[PDB]
């Protein structure tokens, strides 16, 4: 019975609901879990993303300008993979931070 | 009971959605993945939309698990501990201690 | 036969930055699913 | 049981450990060499 | 054992990112505790940094 009530969990908190969690969930970031009977039980099969590449690149935080409304990067400015010219939309605005030129 | 897990597989789509509960979307499959995919992970659009195919990747995940479903596999192995379980009880325990 | 084997618990050490600008780890690959508990 | 929960708690990349960890910060965290001091404590 | 406490404390910092619970940068722990602080707690960086 207690094993029961961690099923009615586990198909809430995986299966209908997405991800967004870090610990009742299939391996890495959560995708998709699928659920089918099994003998005396449920059978889950969590469905994860895998990084297994990891690159090194240094990335500044922030970016002002001669004013200071900072923008919060690859290092000119990159906006899991690949490269982005312009955030137009992926930047917000939130107040500077130290070491100017950047948020930093 | 094959009937409430299939009605469950067909929910699938509709409710994982930002929509909330219940309140499911009848959606195609491909876009849930796409959204939950752009959404729990930092993959941009222009990774997802611009080149798809993902999906082969994803089938071969699904492959890996149709293809062994053999004891190795830990979590199949816990199933036949579960059944092994309660026979032991059912059918050792009481015909021993009855002979 | 052939005793004496001990693993160990290295991953993939990114290292600080002293400088403001900071190294971090990015993938290149999807690699998806897995099998799962009952 | 042991083996299962010690491959969740890491799965992680991790800084090596510079006995300066936050400026002005103080961590007994650190380890001295083998089992850092507030485990040595308990 | 001691190996694993070890690891947790080198990927505390980097691991306690929005962007990803995999994804990981080197991070100090002072500006991740600033980070930590402004998460649940909304004292803003006028509070913090100065």
């Amino acid at each position: 019975a207690l094993s029961a009530q961690l099923a009615k969990d586990k198909v809430n908190e995986c299966v209908k609901a997405q991800s967004k969690r870090s610990g009742f969930c299939g391996q890495g970031t959560h995708i998709v879990s699928f659920v089918v009977n099994a003998p005396n039980g449920l059978y889950f099969m969590h469905v994860g993303y895998y990084p297994s590449n990891h690159i090194e690149v240094v990335s500044a935080y922030g970016l002002c300008d001669a004013a200071n409304p900072t923008n919060c990067y690859f290092i000119t400015n990159n906006t899991d993979e690949w490269s982005y010219t312009g955030s137009s939309f992926y930047a917000p605005e939130p107040i500077t931070s130290l070491n100017t030129k950047y948020v930093a | 009971e094959a009937a409430y897990t299939s009605s469950l597989l067909g929910s699938i789509a509709g409710v994982g959605w930002t929509a909330g509960l219940s309140s499911f979307a009848a959606i195609p499959f491909a876009q849930s993945i796409f959204y939950r995919l752009n959404g729990v992970g930092i993959t941009q659009q222009v990774l997802s939309e611009n080149q798809k195919l993902i999906a082969n990747k994803f089938n071969q995940a699904l492959g890996a698990m149709q293809t062994g479903f053999t004891t190795t596999n830990e979590a199949f192995q816990k199933v036949q501990d579960a059944v092994n379980n309660n026979a032991q009880a059912l059918s050792k325990l009481a015909s021993e201690l009855s002979n | 036969m052939r005793l004496a084997s001990i693993a160990f618990n290295h991953p993939i050490q990114v290292d600080q930055l002293n400088s403001s600008y900071f190294k971090l780890s990015i993938p290149t690959n999807f690699s998806f699913g897995v099998t799962q508990e009952y | 049981s042991v083996r299962n929960l010690f491959a969740s708690v890491k799965s992680s990349q991790s800084s090596p450990i510079i006995p300066g960890f936050g400026g002005d910060f103080n961590l007994t965290l650190l380890e001295p060499v083998a089992r850092s001091a507030i485990e040595d404590l308990l």
